């Protein structure tokens, strides 16, 4: 029960995990989900907020998708995105088929890169494995307000 | 061919009852 | 039993269709097309067809389900290295079900233009063995440098030229790469290690070894050498083109080229002529060693040497465990037995038709601890009526796994007198600190003893191979583990060396446990101190998984140990 | 069910067991389906039969347990499964053979290792007082002999006629077993009930390498039998000119 080792940055073996298979050309569908709270049960959940198919559609506070539009970005959006991507944790060609499998491997890599503390893993894992609701359930859920995760 | 195992003699030879017996404990006495 | 399709279930809008393929179908990438009358062809999709060890009518049929999982489905293999008396099991990731391995294997097979023969496992194995041996000859460089991550990166580097190249100190990885390719294509395969393999004889049953009067070897070696070990690929299939009775395990034997498939039974019974490569494989495990003394005058004197046995402890991974299975009895009859005598006499007859007062006994330990200490014993007995003045030469030399010498390490010269008819035992300390230089990595110790007396023109000689023992990497982990839950593994290492371990790196990996690998830094370990370190990770794949741990430091590198854990699915709840 | 266990046909075996087949059907020969599955190395069939209530201690006509059949053919995983289910590791056949004897007879090194790890008696004797070391010497299995000697098997065990493992190795021209035994403290001058030394036995059988190695290690050629008969007497009686010549060139 003595020692926990410190992570070593090493790329001498990184090329051993580089696949030779050319990935296929795929069109992308993007869904943006936000951590929210509902009136009915006060239960934390993930809620559809926006989706990208050809343009951007945003989900309003009525359950109806808004008008499609070009995706404008704020200046601060790209500034902080570059900052967090510079220190970001990437899992490439991750062999997982479940969200719980993805979330556990990501959180383990989060700790290895010292992005999060070992005490934060359980709260983050409970957050990432919450119910992932969609727009149809918004009316039945009694609505949605935004929410913030707390260590409790 | 491909149907010999359907017969009782061939099945008996395949199951190898002699492989479930204690054959012998040979000594081969040096003197005679 | 041929290509066919039948509708099993059908609603008004869809047909559920069961499609069969013949048991002797050509393997590879297939396109499925549908022809409707009055309509042009429509591509339904693509599928890949593989050999089927589960099908009775297939040439690669395996009788046992446990054998099927071990020899085709298990990606966590064990390659046995070391010496016959000290066998080291290195964890090996075959990785035959990695995403790109099947495409790489089929692309390599596409170099053969006899596509109609791709339905035959013998032909596919032969072509792939020849091509992989050619790639090994083209890509393996002359001599971290020896850090290995299974067969898949090696295959990628051999096929595309991109990645870490393998060096000649690990040319034995060819067997593992071939095993990976064969397993991915559906041919059951295993890696077999033969210790004390007489390579390069060309079928001759004689090996000449040359030592100077110090018990050491001068030149880099002969063409025919007794390798410390050699790996090989065994594959399982019927042999329709051979006489009946040769179905089963077949040895892939490349020849500098072309590859040959040799039934193991042919090697055991000395059936030289069934396939062209029977003679070489038989000579690899049945040759006799002749030791010559090289004098300073130039005389090449014959030596009275101890019998150096070849083909020892033929080893492979056991079925359904991490245990070691000995399969030497598949390849050779017991030494000195009647059947071995008959086989040897028949082979000698075929080859012939086609074409002292001192006794030395050497006792050595099977292994010498790294930077450690050992005791060796020399027993000299005099059979003469006169007392003998004898010069005893003791030599320690570093040898690579393929019998190529690396470095002269130690030499000792004793001058003794034995009374008439009196046994005398000389105990000699074999100390690392006495070596003139550190042994090269992945080399073994060739210990020699040469006793020469007066002017009798004959010298007593004995030799042994000693492995270098590294500190044990102890992994402590629960036997069972629940999926999607944290699991802690503790790793212990005792510094038994005479110097501190510095620049200490520990790396953990394992398929289904850790994505790729994680390297850590732990503190320097002083002599006689113990490193203890814990790693928390969450298994995400149900089944029998393996955690592989590797430790590097300034004293030793690529020290690898493994431990298995069964990951169970989470308990059913609501 | 016997046929399904022989071929490891899991599906039809499950169907038969679900339709009321006897998992413990013993014929006159006493060969249950568990015996067959253990003999054939069918791990999955063994597990299925054990799950459906197959008895672990059933004996055949010659008192072979399923562990005997597994050890005889070197099925390590099956032997471990049977031992974990309560199979008696010291069960004996009609000739007094324990499973370690069967594993030594088949040169099944890893089966011997597993049995020893499961507290098998390393010096268990048959009715002929043969130890597993005696069996390994008789069959020429020097690897099994190495495992047994490293685990503490007595190198000077006596059979019914006083034969040691060294005597048996010298009889059958098993020079590797001979060097292994003499390396791990086997007496080079041990005599049988008839006073036969290993040199006596080797000279009678005419095994030249055995005689050469025995005389080089310091075996006296002037020992005598119960009748005053030296190794040279045995070589002359059996007409082994080379063995007799090496004896006469030595101090015989």
């Amino acid at each position: 029960q003595m020692e926990e080792p410190a992570a070593h940055d090493t790329e001498a073996t990184a090329t051993d995990y580089h696949t030779t298979s050319h990935p296929g050309t795929h069109k992308v569908y993007v869904e943006l989900q936000e951590l929210v709270m509902d009136e009915k049960n006060q239960e934390l959940r993930w809620m559809e907020a926006a989706r990208w198919v050809q343009l951007e559609e945003n989900l309003g506070e009525n359950g109806a998708w808004g008008r499609p539009h070009l995706s404008h970005l704020t200046f601060w959006s790209l500034l902080e995105l570059r900052r967090v991507f510079t220190k970001g944790t990437v899992l490439l060609d991750l062999q997982e088929t479940s969200l719980a499998g993805v979330a556990n491997q990501l959180l383990d890599r989060f700790i290895f890169e010292d992005q999060i503390r070992p005490q934060d893993r359980e709260e983050l894992l409970r957050a990432l494995l919450l119910k992932h609701s969609h727009a149809g359930e918004l009316e039945a859920l009694g609505g949605v307000k935004p929410a913030v995760l707390t260590r409790s | 061919e491909e149907l010999q195992d359907d017969y009782e003699d061939m099945m008996e030879e395949n199951l190898e009852q002699e492989e479930y017996e204690d054959p012998d404990i040979p000594e081969s006495q040096m003197e005679e | 039993k041929w290509w066919s399709a039948v509708v099993e279930e059908r609603d008004a809008q869809s047909w559920t269709i069961s499609v069969t393929t013949p048991a002797d179908a050509v393997i590879g990438h297939y396109s499925l097309l549908l022809q409707v009358s009055g309509r042009k062809q429509l591509l339904l999709g693509q599928f890949t067809l593989l050999f089927n060890p589960w099908n009775r009518e297939d040439a690669v049929f395996l009788k046992n389900e446990a054998q099927r999982m071990e020899y085709l489905l298990n990606q966590n293999g064990l390659i046995y290295l070391g010496t016959a008396d000290c066998i080291q099991a290195e964890s090996w990731d075959f990785g035959q079900f990695e995403g790109d391995v099947i495409d790489l294997s089929l692309r390599l097979l596409s170099k053969d233009k006899q596509v109609e023969k791709w339905s035959q496992p013998v032909h596919v194995a032969r072509v792939l063995g020849a091509l992989l041996h050619f790639l090994k000859e083209q890509r393996v460089l002359p001599t971290l440098l020896n850090k290995r991550r299974g067969s898949v990166p090696i295959l990628r580097q051999w096929l595309t030229g991109r990645g870490r190249p393998v060096y000649d100190g690990q040319a034995w990885v060819l067997a593992a790469v071939a095993c990976t390719v064969l397993r991915c294509l559906g041919i059951p395969a295993r890696v077999v290690t033969t210790f004390a393999s007489a390579q390069g004889t060309g079928g001759r049953l004689l090996i000449d070894e040359y030592y100077n009067e110090e018990g050491l070897q001068n030149g880099e070696g002969q063409r025919g050498r007794i390798w410390i070990f050699q790996t090989s690929t065994e594959c399982w299939m019927t042999r329709p083109a051979l006489p009946q009775g040769y179905d089963g395990w077949q040895i892939l034997h490349p020849s500098a080229g072309s590859c040959d498939l040799v039934p193991v039974r042919a090697v055991k019974e000395g059936t030289l002529g069934l396939t062209p490569a029977v003679s070489d494989l038989f000579a690899a495990i049945n040759a006799s060693c002749v030791v010559w003394k090289c004098c300073e005058d130039g005389t090449l004197e014959l030596t009275d040497s101890n019998t150096k046995y070849v083909g020892n402890n033929i080893s492979t991974k056991g079925v359904g465990s991490d245990r070691c299975e000995d399969i030497t009895q598949n390849y050779k009859y017991p030494e000195g037995s009647l059947q071995e005598k008959e086989v040897l006499e028949r082979v000698e007859k075929e080859k012939m038709e086609r074409e002292s007062p001192l006794y030395l006994l050497l006792k050595a330990p099977s292994s010498l601890p790294l930077r450690g200490d050992a005791q060796i014993s020399v027993t000299l007995v005099n059979h003469s009526e006169q007392e003998k003045a004898v010069q005893l030469a003791i030599g320690v030399q570093a040898v690579h796994y393929n019998g190529v010498l690396a470095a002269k390490l130690w030499r000792k010269k004793l001058h003794l007198t034995l009374s008439a008819n009196l046994e005398k035992i000389i105990t000699i300390g074999l100390f690392f600190s006495n070596f003139e230089r550190n042994p090269p990595e992945n080399t073994f110790l060739r210990l020699t003893a040469m006793a020469t007396h007066s002017e009798s023109n004959l010298s007593c000689f004995a030799q042994e191979d000693i492995a270098i023992c590294r500190p044990h990497l102890a992994i402590k982990m629960p036997e069972k583990a629940e999926q999607y839950q944290p699991l802690t593994a503790s790793v212990s290492l005792q510094n038994s060396l005479d110097a501190p371990m510095e620049d200490c790196v520990i790396s953990i990996l394992g398929r289904g446990l850790i994505h790729r690998e994680r390297s850590y830094r732990f503190r320097s370990v002083w002599p006689e101190n113990t490193m203890c370190a814990k790693f928390q990770f969450t298994p995400t794949h149900v089944g029998l998984q393996r955690l592989t741990v590797e430790v590097d430091c300034n004293m030793f590198q690529n020290l690898t140990n493994y431990k298995s854990v069964t990951v169970v699915a989470p308990e059913l709840s609501a | 069910l016997h046929i399904a266990a022989h071929y490891e046909n899991l599906n039809v075996a499950q169907l038969l067991l679900n339709r009321g087949a006897s998992v413990n059907f013993t014929p006159q020969n006493g060969i249950t389906p568990l015996h067959i599955a253990s003999r054939r190395g069918n791990v999955i069939m063994v597990r299925l039969l054990l799950d459906r209530g197959a008895q672990i201690e059933t004996k055949t006509k010659d008192e072979l347990t399923p562990l005997h059949c597994a050890a005889r053919n070197g099925h390590v995983r099956i032997s471990e499964i049977l031992l974990d289910h309560g199979a008696p590791i010291q069960a004996k056949t009609k000739n007094g053979l324990s499973p370690i004897h069967m594993a030594a007879q088949g040169d099944h090194l890893d089966c011997v290792r597993l049995l020893l790890q499961y507290d098998a008696e390393i010096d268990d004797i048959t009715l002929d007082h043969l130890t597993p070391l005696h069996v390994a010497a008789h069959c020429g299995h020097h690897r099994v002999a190495k495992v047994l000697l490293d685990k503490g098997a007595k190198p000077n065990s006596r059979a019914l006629n006083g034969f040691t493992p060294l005597h048996i190795a010298c009889k059958k021209n098993h020079v590797r077993v001979m060097e292994l035994l003499l390396k791990t403290g086997a007496s080079i001058d041990a005599v049988t009930e008839s006073g036969l030394t290993p040199l006596h036995v080797a000279s009678f059988m005419g095994h030249l390498p055995i005689v050469k190695n025995l005389l080089q290690r310091g075996a006296s050629p002037n020992v005598s039998n119960v009748k005053v008969e030296t190794p040279l007497h045995m070589a002359a009686r059996a007409g082994h000119t080379e063995v007799a010549k090496y004896l006469l060139q030595n101090k015989a």
